[PDB]
């Protein structure tokens, strides 16, 4: 390939996937008489816990006052975990089977026998959005700049230094609009199709989270988690 | 138990 | 507001 200066520089910010996904499995074998959908929240809970780490030690992110960093990561912390899913059902997932950030994969068939209305209106919109991806040859280097156009957002108020955040949009926007240029010049529709997957994983995440509200309610959501604090506001 | 078992074995 | 996200934001 051929990668902008910016985008390597975002490359080196990934963290090593095998300590990441080892961690939240020998965790969930201490926590140990648990639930089937419990033991999803904590480790989604301990993906939030790996997606905050790489942000703490993000680029433009460090620069931040912790109080404009918590405000980012408020508006787009279930964008982050949906992109973040997404990307890992293009790369490691097959024919009917969600690969999990532990490294296993269930049958969606287990998923689909299971699950109630709501968690499969979620479960089947993630899908044909992963399916969309799919087809766009979606990879690593149109991932990292995705997640940072996310986290990096314009629609968050009270911000500090609201301009190293307009900032970033700017030069990664036209980091990944000089990758399409260079990687796939005759797919000229590739940056817009990436662009417009953005609209999409924000509905998800509002419709995610709204599915989480409704089982904290019911009282399926273990005692509290970084997962609930952030669902709080 | 059901589902982290069905993990660890495969 | 959110002492955890904040604990994991400093240290
Ligand atoms: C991919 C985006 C969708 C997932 C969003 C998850 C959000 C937060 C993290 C929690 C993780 C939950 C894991 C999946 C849930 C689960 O354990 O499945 C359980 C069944 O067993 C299973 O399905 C076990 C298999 C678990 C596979 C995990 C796949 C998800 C991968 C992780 C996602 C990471 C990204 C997260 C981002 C936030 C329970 O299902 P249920 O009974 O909760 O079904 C929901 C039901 O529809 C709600 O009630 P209702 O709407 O039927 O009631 C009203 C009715 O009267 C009118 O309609």
């Amino acid at each position: 390939a051929s990668i902008p200066h910016l985008i390597l520089e975002l490359l080196k910010c990934e963290p090593d996937e095998p300590q990441v996904q080892a961690k939240i499995m020998a965790y969930l074998q201490q926590e140990q008489k648990l639930s089937t959908f419990g033991l999803m929240c904590k480790m989604a809970d301990q993906t939030l816990f790996s997606i905050v780490e790489w942000a703490r030690s993000s680029i433009f992110f460090r620069e931040l006052k912790v109080d404009d960093q918590m405000k980012l990561l408020q508006n787009c912390w279930s964008e982050l975990l949906i992109l973040d899913h997404i990307y890992r059902q293009v790369v490691h997932g097959k024919e009917g089977s969600i690969f999990l950030v532990t490294g296993q994969q269930v049958d969606y068939s287990i998923i689909a026998s299971q699950a109630g209305a709501t968690l499969n209106n979620l479960m089947s919109h993630a899908q044909e959005l992963v399916a969309k991806l799919r087809s766009l040859q979606f990879d690593q280097r149109e991932f990292v700049c995705l997640k940072f156009l996310v986290l990096f957002s314009l629609d968050v108020k009270n911000l500090e230094n609201f301009q190293l955040v307009e900032g970033v949009q700017e030069q990664v926007n036209a980091a990944l609009l000089d990758y399409t240029m260079c990687n796939y010049p005759q797919q000229t529709e590739k940056f817009g199709q990436l662009l417009l997957r953005l609209p999409e994983i924000r509905a998800i995440s509002m419709q995610a989270e709204e599915y989480l509200y409704y089982k904290h309610l019911n009282g399926d959501v273990p005692y509290n988690n970084l997962l609930i604090e952030m669902l709080h506001a | 138990n059901a589902l982290l078992r069905y993990l660890l074995d495969k």
